[PDB]
């Protein structure tokens, strides 16, 4: 009875040992892997905002990416620059059908 | 030696049945002129960085020097006129594809001591299971068909690589882990891909929970301020 | 006999296509309103993470 019993519990002992150091190893890889800057998990989020939908048309985006590389060509001011975005802003908030839009 | 594949945007991963159906009607012609030997076989090979149809017809240089031989399957044209099956069984890495000669310098060395490197096997293969049950990608009666305990696994290094090819990752990514001589550095490399879809698995998982218990915020919300103006 | 089998029948089937009409309308609208509700999900999702 003595013998079974701690070769029982050797056997929990050494496994669980093979387990905790090939874990740790996990671990160890997990943290140089999350070394992996922040900017990567936020670009694939970054990606995930282009890659919801399939095209680009019957959309606000559209009228806003056509107005915008305009934005870029004409030299706009600070002010009136803003003044767009933040009027665009409002037109993102705004509906793609209401009569306002 | 045969000339050069237009493979077209088709990765064929070790024990992952694929196909391939290639736009060009210049490789019909070829696969014509193959159905005359009695042992007929095709290679799948890797495209290089910025990918190029002109370039696999113009110069030979751009295909990477690993291949992949395999036999065919059945050719069928259903909708399209060449739908060929692929699979991955043979590989090899060519000394020079520009000066085919090859060489089957399939490396498998391992200690003798074989008891603590399928560790690894049971890490490897709990969180592809765990990649499945949080993020589910494929069906899971292949996984039990082909278990850890059955000992049927007679190539570990193709399950490994079998585990492997579930990552997302771009091809570039397995170019190098298959670079890799070592084992356990291929397996430790494989071992981060996994967790690196890990990581955008379980952001986009906390991501969804956090955009549909806001919108029940607002309106559960709703339902009380609902049943306020009712009693008003 | 088999002419009001032959009626009776035809009948059936007359009620078979319109009624099969009226399912496939209701399921065109309501699917209409699904891809509202979950392309509202992805906007959604495209307006938090923005």
């Amino acid at each position: 009875i003595p013998k079974r019993l701690y070769k029982a519990l050797s056997l929990l002992k050494k496994e669980f040992e093979l387990s905790k150091l090939q874990q740790r190893l996990g671990r160890e890889v997990e943290e140089k892997i999350k070394q992996t800057h922040r900017k990567y998990l936020l670009q694939e989020q970054l990606k995930i905002i282009k890659k919801e939908l399939g095209l680009e048309k019957d959309d606000k985006d559209a009228i806003e990416e056509k107005f915008r590389e305009r934005l870029k060509e004409l030299v706009v001011p600070k002010h009136v620059m803003d003044v767009v975005d933040e009027e665009l802003s409002k037109l993102g908030l705004l509906d793609n059908h209401s009569s306002e839009f | 030696h045969l000339p050069l594949i237009a493979i077209t945007r088709n990765p064929v991963f070790p024990r992952f049945i694929k196909i391939i159906e290639v736009k060009n009607k210049k490789l019909v012609e070829l696969l014509r002129r193959k159905v005359r030997l009695a042992q007929p076989y095709v290679g799948v090979f890797l495209k290089r960085d910025d990918s190029n149809e002109s370039d696999v017809v113009e110069s030979l240089d751009e295909i990477y020097h690993t291949g992949t031989f395999a036999q065919i399957h059945e050719m069928q044209d259903l909708g399209d006129k060449l739908r060929m099956i692929v699979m991955g069984h043979r590989r090899v890495h060519i000394s020079r594809q520009l000066e085919m000669v090859e060489v089957e310098n399939v490396v498998h060395e391992d200690f003798q001591v074989t008891e603590e490197v399928k560790a690894l096997t049971a890490e490897i293969v709990k969180t592809i299971r765990d990649i499945i049950a949080l993020n589910p990608l494929y069906r899971e009666s292949v996984l039990q068909m082909m278990q850890a305990g059955q000992r049927v696994v007679d190539n570990p290094i193709y399950l490994s690589d079998m585990g492997a090819a579930l990552t997302g990752a771009e091809s570039h990514e397995l170019q190098d882990v298959l670079e890799e001589t070592n084992i356990p550095k291929r397996l430790y490399k494989a071992l981060s891909l996994l967790k690196k879809e890990f990581e955008l698995s379980k952001l986009q998982q906390r991501l969804g929970r956090e955009v549909e218990e806001k919108i029940k915020q607002t309106h559960r919300k709703y339902l009380l301020q609902e049943q306020l103006k009712i009693i008003k």
